[PDB]
């Protein structure tokens, strides 16, 4: 609803839509959390392992074709494990399979918003086929 | 590859070569950056004290006080008050208000 | 000399010899000043580079690991190979 | 100075067939001269006073620097400093320029397709807007087509002939083809019954064929003055193959602005 | 002679130090000898010294350019 | 007599008199199937210029003479333009 | 032998082009400079 | 000029995947509904509609009955 | 007369059709006494309030809120007059820009009632800081009932 | 006395409209202000056409604005139609448009045929 | 004479990393208004002026980008470095090369000359219609004009570039013996040439659009139109800033490693599909502007597809280091910084591709957090790492160590402590240039504005960092550039060398 | 006597890398990376099942206004029923 002081993630939802969103956003973490441990971890061991004081000269190593494919293949399934919900997510932002219930025309000006609205209050009887019975037993005596 | 790295450590001699991973010692670097930090904090500390041509009224002692009481309540002009924020401070769903709870 | 197909005639050969420079009998390179920068590939891989610096009136050297010797030898031409020794094609 | 040349071939010349500048003052007085031009550019768009003379003077300096930096480039040709590698270098330079012009007309005619395809509402959605009478391509149009494919057609002439008389009366023809494709572009913009000011549709037709009569009047400037090193020595080199490339690109723009344009009404 | 095509060529045949260099930039061994200007860390700090003022002056004086003509 | 040009020019041979004239005829044939013609009709138009008129006012539709600044920079009306179409005093 | 009097390239126009020009434009570029400054900062539009 | 190693196929898959989706998404707006030069498009109800709801339910139409089981997140 | 009042009722006691029919009658005859349609309409402006009072909220605050039933689907059409502005509520999750000549829709559905805050989120100027956005989310029967009948001339 | 077995058709269905209006002005009212606790309120705003199917619906809003002149144009100026376009138009349109749009159509520069 | 009349390209790539130095001087000026303003709620130092914050921020924004990390790494490194290190005696054009260089000032002058005209170009460094056409005066057009000479400086100064890498390299040397770095100038002009030209045609549009009252973006117009040019131009150019550091990372990591780059062509290939995925994926930046929800689909597809080779570059760059002997400098500092911030400048990227996570966060601080990521902390130590690196080459100056490793400690604190707050601000909802914010946002702005100042204070201490050299002699190398005397002389490589391929 | 090249590289496996043990470090880190983005999934699962508890609860209340609605309409039903039969 409102921000509030040393916050970190987002604010509350009020709608089914941006509670989506928000799942997809921590799905995604999901998978980034791991992504940079992964790095930070192996970079502070080789870091540490590799200095010249533990070692006498290097090692020749200039490819290595399995580590290769793997580091290219796994995060594409990731890209595409990750693009299925989002692209779900896109295509269900319409919602007309309802009745409209409201129109709201928002213009923005410099420097206030402005709100319009145009429709049409009609009123409808509520279970009149009671009431229909009510009268024929009226009528009948 | 050796000796492109020797002829980098001669015409840089002031960089060590001692068998550690921080080769400039540490007694050096951790007093700078510290005169550093306080400088910084001295810059931020005189933008705070004598730059502001307006403070908000919002942030005064009486007003932080009696919004403190109320705490985090919106009013509505059609409706009972509302909670701000229910599921991070934990409200209920039976409750919605402050006004239409009437505790027992 | 190798094969000069496919090379441009101006490139000075001595570079395209054929020839594996040994200790007992060098690759002469020749030069027109006192020292020169050549760059000479790996043996076992076509794709490292190592650039040397060769100087008049010095012992055979070695840039690489298993590669070619050489010696550089203080000219005031450089035959300019596409022109000068096919031309003759002796 | 009669050792210059000598140092020249001594270190330079006699080692490498690439081509060593002296220092040169053109670059600096070319770009403060755009300095001047745009500030007269900008007071010019607001109606400030003395603002068109001081666009102008300052397109007359990058004009006069260039035709003198243009002038160093002849001579240093004539006088036997450019090998062969040098002159393909020349070519690769060229396409790369096209190339980069290419893309600012791609970008240009990005504009009339997203415009003309979708009208809005702002227009009633109708294109062509009510009131403009678009140009047909049964007319003028077509006339300025075919002059420009003979432009073409001439100007591939002089690119593979031998005789020297065949290239030089190649060329004038080329030039004089497209001296008649800005003489009638003129004429179109004289009789043309809309505005720049008058809609999209006015607007992109404006801008895109002054950009390309613009660039048609570059070329016939180039392709003249690449005649006139060989009205004299009977020998062009770069000058002559890089122009030729410039017009077969002029009027390879020419189809797509013909087609996208006048045909697709956009 | 001075105005020739090969002065536009191959420039001006010079030997030696220019006109107030300490050493020669075009035909010695190194185009920047830092060591051998006069004064080289006086003019060094200065000229270093003049850029920070510059860089970190110039954006204060469009503030208060704007400011001062609001405040009329 | 001794430049660079001719120092290099033994290393870059050109590659490769009557197949010029074959190349040339090839080429003008493409040139005269649309050069004459081209040219005659635009001699044709350069008569029939500047002498047709046109009476068809124009409304001042709201996308017709766009007026976000006052006048142009060079006047009132637009450049090239002798014979203005929108209308004035809009009945 | 091989310059005319008509031709662009002459060796007796070397001063006129490289050298008159290159202080001519030098100080015209400067003068222009000042004004086109005076003009923007100082000046009022008038669209 | 040198041999393209065993990566950089597996990456022209996606590469290629995406540049022909983009030709594709090139392709389908001049046959869309509001690329029409005229206000007599619409007069027409039955063809207009029809071709808008064909240009709304391809591509969407995949991924309708996982729209309608809420899978907008990798886990539930 | 009136027996054949009293004969009309003995048919309506007899004939299953007739009484039938004569409820669909009735069933007419009370859709006449149903109020016909009345237009609601509006149109008001939202300004950021200068000086605020406890319990509210600074800068976010504004003048009148925007009024909007829970549990109904609502179509917000955003547009603009001038310049470029964008319609930011990340409470609801709905963000868009609002450019001079399109019109463009959101359908939104509120799962619960509440106050909801939101600003500009697209540059537009020299008070583009002050531009907020408060929504007010009621029930619908409240806003049926009660909130329409204040826009009835 | 005309009895129910010589009665017409006309004067039957007078007899069942005086029955029936006779209780029901005592039920719901002559005028209908009784039924307000059995009345359901209901909101009514332009549907949803098929044939505008993006976010942009400026085209939506111009295609009823026409349809409502021609509605009336053609049919009438009461016909239920027309009604209808004009309550989806102003369901959908900004206000600044309309009036724009009407004071384009005083002037003579609308562009439509009716 | 010399510095205004050059051919030379030492001296002109000097004159680059000089002139780069003087814009991130004047950026990071411009860049402690905007956090002193922003420290505390209410009115700070600005006086409770927007058009001066908006004038402020587009200044700003359009100086750090154009005339600080582009002659910087392009300019400046790529004309000293590019034919020493291909062996080419000079560059195809020399007296192009001067010009690329001598429209960059008139450029910077007429954008500082802006904010004195009027009440200066408040629009934003991406300049949106009908803001940038309503604002009276003459400074959006001085504005707009800086734009079009830096992009023609760098136009041409691609050109030079390209016709260079192709025509002049040593005899031999095919392109497989370049190191990566010459490989990223390269696909770096590539990118130049096909983008820039698109922003040079937007550009004349809006000209026309303000000054001669035509209809591109306007009442009749297209509004959508000019952000679609604009960022067809604008990401392309996000790729031209940040593929020389990644060519100055793999020089720096693989010299300190003793070892070669790790899978060469891979590099190479994620180097060229990073450079071809940049065209088509542009509308990434356009997802709340009302765009057709297939279009919006293709480009939240494509966009997430440029992690995969860039992932690819990380996890090369960490096999290099892999099995080494690493001898960790003040360089080395600057390159394993970059890799291990550079990540985290991407990941937050890959959420803001997804666009249903970005309905949220456009136009927050999130975005700020990640664009200041991937450019203070993959740029700028990008260029800080080369400065270090081939600093006694190019200048002939020495360094000290422990005040390097001191400036290097001071960033590197002072940029995790001004950006790591500013992604919980966006992810909160607090929205992108605004000067007056909500009173709960205190704490992280306080946080930030505090990180700014150190930032501010390790500016002032690189200045302190130069010293006297050493200088020796070489005998071998891996690359061409640390065969030679530092400095070189004016005509380095006074024989051209040749690349000899053995018998094997 | 000639100018030697000297030996600058081992063979990947005979230096320092056969100490290093790659696949056992690779697969610490992907467990301590798994570790903690489980940790954090299991807070936002917590964090989604208090949002279905809280929309169920304000479910059951909100069943209890409208029941007691139509009750009250039923009795107006029921009094309405005696006024057109008394
Ligand atoms: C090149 C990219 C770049 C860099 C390096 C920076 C650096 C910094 N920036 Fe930002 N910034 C932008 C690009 C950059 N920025 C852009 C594009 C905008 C948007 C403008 C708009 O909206 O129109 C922006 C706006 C922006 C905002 C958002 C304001 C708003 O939303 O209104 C903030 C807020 O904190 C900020 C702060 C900082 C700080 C504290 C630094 C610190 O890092 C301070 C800088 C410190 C440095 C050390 C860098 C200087 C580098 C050198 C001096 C090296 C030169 C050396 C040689 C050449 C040898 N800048
Ligand atoms: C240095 C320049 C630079 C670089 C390199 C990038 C790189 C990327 N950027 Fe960004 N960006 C900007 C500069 C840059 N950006 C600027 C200036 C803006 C704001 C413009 C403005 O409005 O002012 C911006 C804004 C911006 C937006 C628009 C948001 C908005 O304004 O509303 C988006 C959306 O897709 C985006 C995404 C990305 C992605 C996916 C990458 C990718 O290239 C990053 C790839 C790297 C990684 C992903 C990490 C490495 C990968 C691994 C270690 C493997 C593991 C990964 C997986 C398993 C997925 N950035
Ligand atoms: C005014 C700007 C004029 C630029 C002229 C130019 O770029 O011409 C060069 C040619 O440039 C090209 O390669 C073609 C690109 C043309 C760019 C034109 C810019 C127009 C901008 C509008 C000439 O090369 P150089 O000056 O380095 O001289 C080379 C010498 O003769 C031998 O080395
Ligand atoms: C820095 C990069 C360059 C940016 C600055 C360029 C701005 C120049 C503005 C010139 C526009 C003049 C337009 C004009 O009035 O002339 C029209 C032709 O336009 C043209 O032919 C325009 C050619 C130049 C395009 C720019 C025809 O005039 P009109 O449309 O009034 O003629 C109606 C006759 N019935
Ligand atoms: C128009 C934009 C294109 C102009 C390109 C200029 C290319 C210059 C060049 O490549 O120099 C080599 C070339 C040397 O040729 P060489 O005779 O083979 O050495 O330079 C020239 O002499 C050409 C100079 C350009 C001629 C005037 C251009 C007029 C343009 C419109 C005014
Ligand atoms: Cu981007
Ligand atoms: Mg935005």
């Amino acid at each position: 609803d409102s921000p509030q002081p040393w916050q970190l993630l987002f604010q509350d939802t009020a709608t089914s839509t941006a509670q989506a969103m928000i799942d997809l956003h921590h799905d995604i973490f999901f998978f980034l959390i791991t992504v940079v441990t992964l790095v930070f971890y192996m970079m502070f061991q080789i870091i540490t392992k590799f200095h010249y004081s533990k070692v006498l000269k290097p090692e020749k190593l200039t490819h290595h074709t399995t580590m290769e494919v793997i580091w290219t293949i796994i995060p594409t399934l990731i890209v595409v494990m990750i693009a299925i919900p989002s692209l779900t997510l896109i295509y269900s932002l319409d919602q007309h399979t309802e009745r409209p219930g409201l129109t709201v025309k928002i213009i923005g000006r410099q420097w206030y918003w402005s709100y319009e609205m145009h429709d049409h209050l009609q009123h409808k009887l509520l279970d009149p086929d009671r009431l229909v019975g009510i009268a024929e037993k009226a009528l009948v005596k | 590859a050796r000796a492109q790295i020797e002829r980098w450590a001669a015409e840089h001699p002031t960089a060590p070569r001692v068998g550690r991973i921080f080769e400039v010692p540490l007694g050096y670097v951790v007093p700078r950056v510290a005169a550093g930090i306080a400088a910084a904090g001295c810059l931020w500390y005189m933008n705070n004290t004598f730059l502001q041509t307006y403070r908000p009224e919002s942030l005064s002692k009486e007003f932080l006080e009696e919004q403190a009481k109320i705490g985090e309540v919106a009013q509505r002009m059609n409706a009972p008050p509302v909670y701000l924020n229910p599921f991070t401070n934990r409200i209920p769903g039976s409750i919605l208000g402050p006004e239409d709870a009437k505790p027992e | 000399y190798r094969p000069l197909g496919d090379k441009e005639l101006w490139h000075e050969a001595w570079m395209y010899e054929d020839k594996f420079g040994t200790e007992e009998d060098p690759i002469i390179v020749p030069s027109l000043e006192a020292e020169r920068i050549i760059g000479v590939t790996d043996p076992e891989d076509e794709t490292l580079v190592v650039w040397g610096i060769l100087k008049d009136g010095e012992p055979p050297r070695q840039f690489v690991e298993n590669g070619e010797f050489y010696v550089l030898k203080h000219v005031e031409y450089i035959k300019k190979v596409g022109d000068v020794l096919e031309a003759i094609e002796g | 100075h009669q050792t210059a040349k000598e140092f020249y071939m001594e270190h330079i010349g006699k080692r490498h067939p690439f081509h060593v500048l002296p220092p040169s003052p053109w670059p600096m007085l070319a770009g403060w001269g755009t300095y001047v031009s745009c500030l007269g550019m900008a007071a010019w768009f607001h109606n400030m006073p003395t603002g068109g003379a001081l666009m102008a003077f300052g397109m007359a300096n990058i004009a006069w620097t260039a035709i003198t930096w243009w002038r160093d480039c002849a001579i240093e040709g004539d006088m036997g400093m450019h090998t062969e590698v040098v002159r393909k270098n020349f070519i690769s330079g060229m396409w790369a320029f096209i190339v980069s012009e290419a893309l600012l007309f791609v970008g240009l005619l990005w504009a009339c397709l997203h415009l003309g395809m979708s009208p809005s509402v702002a227009l009633q959605m109708q294109w062509p807007p009510v009131g403009i009478e678009p140009i047909g391509w049964d007319k003028r149009a077509l006339v300025m087509s075919a002059v420009l494919a003979a432009s073409y057609y001439s100007a591939n002439v002089a690119m593979v002939a031998k005789d020297p008389k065949v290239v030089m009366g190649a060329l004038a023809t080329t030039i004089g083809l497209g001296a008649m494709f800005l003489a009638d572009q003129y004429l179109e913009y004289n009789e043309t019954p809309f505005t720049i000011t008058d809609s999209p549709y006015g607007t992109t037709f404006f801008v895109t064929t002054g950009f390309h009569g613009m660039h048609v009047l570059l070329g016939s400037l180039y392709l003249t003055a690449a005649l006139m090193m060989y009205k004299r020595t009977h020998n062009a080199g770069a000058a002559l193959k890089s122009s030729i490339l410039y017009w077969h690109f002029v009027d390879i723009v020419w189809i797509a602005v013909y087609g996208i344009i006048y045909v697709g009404q956009y | 002679e001075k105005y020739s095509h090969e002065e536009v060529v191959y420039g001006d045949g010079h030997h030696g130090l220019r006109k107030g260099y300490t050493y020669d930039f075009e035909h010695g061994p190194h185009y920047l000898q830092p060591e051998k200007i006069p004064n080289f860390w006086s003019k060094f700090y200065a000229g270093t010294g003049a850029l920070y003022a510059v860089g970190l002056g110039v954006p204060l004086f469009a503030v208060w350019w704007q400011q001062s003509k609001l405040k009329a | 007599g001794e430049t660079i040009d001719k120092y290099w020019a033994p290393y870059f041979p050109k590659p490769a008199a009557d197949e010029a004239k074959k190349s040339v005829n090839k080429e003008m044939v493409g040139f005269m199937l649309l050069g004459p013609v081209g040219v005659a009709f635009m001699l044709y138009d350069f008569a029939v210029g500047l002498e047709e008129e046109h009476h068809v006012t124009i409304p001042p539709y709201p996308w017709m003479r766009i007026r976000r600044l006052p006048g142009m920079p060079w006047g009132q009306d637009g450049l090239f333009e002798g014979h203005p179409r929108v209308a004035t005093t809009w009945p | 032998d091989s310059y005319k009097a008509t031709d662009f390239t002459n060796p007796k126009y070397n001063y006129f082009f490289r050298e008159l020009t290159a202080r001519v434009q030098g100080v015209l570029l400067t003068g222009g400079s000042l004004y086109g400054t005076w003009l923007v900062v100082f000046g009022e539009a008038q669209r | 000029p040198f041999k393209l190693p065993l990566d950089a196929y597996i990456l022209m898959l996606p590469i290629t995947y995406a540049s022909a989706a983009f030709v594709a998404m090139c392709c389908r707006v001049p046959t869309a509904d509001p690329e029409t030069s005229s206000i007599a498009y619409y007069e027409d109800e039955q063809k207009s509609a029809a071709a808008a709801q064909r240009y709304d339910n391809s591509f969407k139409q995949f991924f309708d009955a996982r729209i309608r089981n809420h899978k907008v997140g990798v886990f539930q | 007369m009136s027996e054949s009042k009293d004969q009309l009722k003995e048919k309506l006691k007899a004939d299953p059709s007739f009484r039938a029919e004569l409820k669909d009658r009735i069933k007419n005859a009370l859709l006449s006494k149903v109020p016909a349609s009345v237009p609601i309409s509006y149109n008001f402006d939202s300004y950021m309030l200068t000086e605020v009072q406890p319990g509210q909220l600074r800068v976010l605050e504004v003048d009148e809120r925007l009024v909007l039933p829970t549990n109904t689907l609502i179509r917000l059409l955003v547009t603009a007059s001038d310049v470029l502005h964008s319609w930011a509520v990340p409470a609801l999750g709905v963000k868009m820009d609002a450019v001079p000549g399109r019109l463009n829709q959101v359908w939104m559905s509120i799962n619960r009632e509440g106050v909801f805050y939101g600003q500009c989120s697209e540059l537009c100027g020299a008070n583009h800081s002050f531009m907020p956005i408060v929504v007010e989310a009621i029930s619908p029967r409240q806003f049926l009932t009660e909130y329409v009948k204040k826009w009835i001339s | 006395k005309p009895t129910l077995e010589s009665l017409s058709a006309d004067e039957l269905e007078e007899l069942k409209n005086e029955v029936v209006s006779e209780v029901v002005d005592k039920i719901a009212g002559e005028d209908g202000t009784k039924l307000a606790d059995f009345l359901e309120p209901e909101l009514i705003t332009a549907p949803y056409d098929p044939r505008f199917p993006n976010r942009n619906q400026a085209r939506h809003c111009f295609v009823r604005f026409n349809e409502y002149y021609k509605c009336l144009y053609e049919r009438g100026e009461e016909h239920p139609r027309c009604q209808f376009y004009q309550k989806a138009y102003q369901s959908l349109c900004p206000s600044e448009w309309v009036e724009s749009w009407q004071e384009l159509r005083e002037k003579g520069l609308w562009t439509g045929k009716y | 004479m010399r510095w205004l009349y050059s051919t030379s390209h030492k001296d002109i790539g000097l004159l680059y990393l000089v002139f780069a130095f003087f814009g991130g001087l004047l950026g990071t000026s411009l860049s402690m208004l905007i956090r002193y303003e922003l420290a505390l709620p209410g009115r700070g130092l600005l006086d409770g002026n927007g058009q001066l914050y908006n004038v402020i921020i587009t200044g700003h924004g359009i100086i750090m980008l154009l005339f600080m990390v582009m002659p910087a790494l392009f300019g400046g490194f790529g004309n000293w470095l590019l034919p020493i290190m291909i062996g080419a005696p000079d560059m195809a054009f020399p007296r192009l090369n001067n010009i690329s260089f001598w429209l960059n000032p008139p450029a910077l002058a007429l954008l500082l000359l802006s904010t004195l005209v009027e009440q200066g170009p408040g629009t934003g460094w991406t300049a949106y219609p009908p803001l940038s056409v309503q604002h009276s005066g003459t400074s959006v057009d001085l504005a707009i004009l800086s734009l079009h000479l830096n992009g023609l400086s760098s136009i041409l100064g691609a050109v030079n570039m390209l016709v260079t890498v192709a025509g002049l390299r040593a005899p031999g040397m095919k392109l497989l013996h370049m190191p990566l770095f010459v490989w990223a100038i390269a696909l770096t002009a590539v990118l130049v040439i096909l983008a820039v030209p698109v922003l040079a045609a937007a550009l004349v549009m809006l000209l026309t659009d303000r000054n001669i009252n035509t209809a591109y973006f306007c009442e009749s117009g297209d509004l959508i139109l000019y952000q679609h040019l604009f960022w067809f131009f604008g990401h392309p150019e996000v790729y031209i800033l940040i593929l020389p550091a990644f060519g100055i990372v793999s020089q720096v990591v693989s010299f300190f490693s003793q070892k070669p780059v790790f899978g060469l062509t891979g590099m190479i290939c994620a180097m060229g599909a990073i450079s071809l995925l940049g065209f088509i994926v542009w509308a990434h930046h356009m997802f709340t502007v009302g765009l057709d929800l297939d279009t919006v689909a293709y480009f939240t597809s494509a966009t997430m597809i440029i992690a995969v080779p860039t992932g690819m570059k990380i996890f090369s760059w960490m096999a290099t280091i892999y099995s080494g002997r690493v001898w960790f400098t003040t360089p080395m500092w600057f390159a394993v910084g970059f890799i291990c911030l550079f990540t985290l400048g991407g990941v937050t990227g890959v959420v803001l591709a997804n666009a249903g996570v970005d309905m949220l966060v456009h136009d927050t601080y999130y975005v700020v957090a990640h664009f200041h990521y991937v450019l203070s902390m993959g740029a700028v130590f990008g260029i800080f790492a080369g400065v270090y690196f081939w600093g006694n080459l190019i200048t002939g100056l020495g360094y000290h160590e422990g005040r390097a490793m001191v400036h290097f400690w001071l960033l590197f604190i002072g940029v995790n402590l001004t950006f790591f707050p500013q992604h919980f601000l966006g992810l909160a909802g607090m929205p992108r240039r605004m000067f007056d914010y909500a009173d709960c946002f205190a704490g992280w702005n306080a946080v930030s504005s505090f990180g700014a100042s150190i930032s501010f204070i390790s500016v002032i201490v690189f200045a302190t960092t130069f010293q006297e050299a050493v200088r020796t002699v070489p005998r071998t190398a891996t690359t061409l550039e640390w065969v030679l005397l530092a400095t070189p002389a004016h005509h380095a490589l006074s024989q051209v060398p040749v690349l000899r391929t053995a018998s094997s | 006597k000639a100018v030697y090249a000297p030996s600058e590289y081992f063979k990947y496996g005979e230096g320092a890398s056969k100490h290093f043990g790659f696949a056992k470090h690779v697969a610490i880190a992907m467990t301590v990376g798994l570790g903690l983005s489980f940790a954090w999934k299991t807070w936002h699962w917590n964090e989604k099942r208090y949002i279905a508890q809280y929309y169920a609860d304000m479910a059951r209340r909100e069943a209890r206004e409208d029941a007691a609605r139509k009750s009250a309409l039923a009795d107006k039903y029921k009094q309405l029923e005696e006024e057109l039969l008394s």
